[PDB]
């Protein structure tokens, strides 16, 4: 009142705002409005201390402000501060920021034995977000069957590199699952491509990537393809 | 110098992480100092680099949190 | 050189893929498994793979090596949480001890 609308006046909305908190809940309504219309609760919570439910009311209102639109993990974190978990009381996850879904099947249980839509999302996003993670406890939960696993690796094309999912046939056979084909497909293709960029004549990526990954090609018999690819890595180095 | 200045930027994702590691348990003053002094040895070779002269460092490393600032 | 070329193609008894198993130098997380798996001798009940390739590659500044294998190993969980803090791999940590349930060790050490 009195002292809060001198402060108001000339323009002592930090001193506002504490005269708001000590005068009283009959302003904290009143003083949530002028912190979280104006965005100023961020301020008003740093002056503030982790004492009450209005901390954590002023924590979900900004994590709710600033989970629009970011990507920003701290925005998640701090909308999951309050909730049935420390993960929100809704699927925070659904901000559209892979990190926490990341979180969320990486902390607490929340009431699904194994929380299938959640592992379906989790894959839906990574491989919109291209991340070839999801050959992990991200399929392996939601997707137990080891087959279904290699087989999302395989669209995943990880297999350049002997992750050898099948543990060498422990499941299932390596042509049989179109491993050695795919493999074969992938680096004929890739093959063509590197001669096509030389062409053009950075690539210091594949400079030992393939120079490493040269042993999938090398495990199989096309021993012979080796150096019918590494004439494009040999090309490179004259530049 | 020059080693030691790229010595200097392989941790910046690395302290960001860190941050947001601390932050759930409520360092986020630890954090800020270790923020602060991170920026100014940024600023510090960031403002030698012309005075020597080499190469360049990367523009597009985020080590920096808003609950952190 | 008792290493990836001369083990590889030793489980590949040259250009062959796989003709030839049990004989392994050094075990590189991928020629070791592909010995123990292909023409399975030990499975990991005989677990000593399992210690074999964390020491080493743990040594080897790795670290990840021990959060894959004791997954298949016996449920060392939390020294693999132990390890994955030393390599700074937190939400691993994390993983580990919101599945495992070993909610004491959440202040203890880590923080």
């Amino acid at each position: 009142y009195q002292r809060f609308t001198i402060d108001k006046y000339l323009k002592r909305y930090e001193k506002a705002i504490g005269h708001l908190s000590k005068c009283g809940p009959e302003y904290f309504p009143e003083c949530l409005n002028l912190i979280k219309d104006k965005n100023l609760y961020n301020e008003a919570l740093k002056l503030y201390s982790p004492s009450s439910q209005q901390y954590q009311d002023i924590s979900i209102a900004y994590g709710e402000h600033l989970m629009q639109e970011h990507m920003y993990e701290p925005a998640g974190l701090m909308f999951a501060r309050c909730g049935a978990h420390e993960k929100a009381l809704s699927a925070f996850l659904t901000c559209g920021n892979w990190k926490q879904a990341l979180c969320v099947a990486a902390q607490l249980n929340f009431t699904k034995d194994q929380l299938v839509g959640l592992g379906r999302t989790l894959a839906g996003k990574l491989v919109e977000q291209r991340k070839h993670i999801d050959a992990a406890m991200v399929l392996e939960e939601c997707a137990q069957d080891y087959e279904e696993a290699v087989l999302l690796l395989l669209e995943g094309a990880a297999w350049e590199e002997a992750l050898r999912l099948v543990y060498k046939y422990n499941r299932l056979d390596i042509i049989e699952t179109n491993v050695k084909p795919s493999i074969l497909e992938a680096q004929k293709n890739y093959m063509a491509f590197l001669d096509s960029q030389t062409a053009t004549f950075n690539t210091e990526n594949l400079k030992d990537e393939v120079y490493h990954i040269l042993k999938v090609l090398f495990l199989f018999e096309f021993d012979e393809q080796g150096r019918e690819l590494q004439k494009a890595f040999e090309d490179t180095l004259q530049l | 110098l020059s080693e030691v200045v790229q010595n200097t930027e392989n941790l910046k994702d690395e302290v960001y992480h860190i941050l947001k590691v601390l932050f759930l348990f409520e360092f986020d003053e630890q954090g800020r100092e270790l923020q602060k002094a991170f920026e100014d040895t940024l600023q510090l070779m960031e403002r030698s680099l012309p005075e020597i002269w080499p190469p360049k460092i990367n523009r597009r490393t985020q080590w920096k949190l808003s609950l952190l600032d």
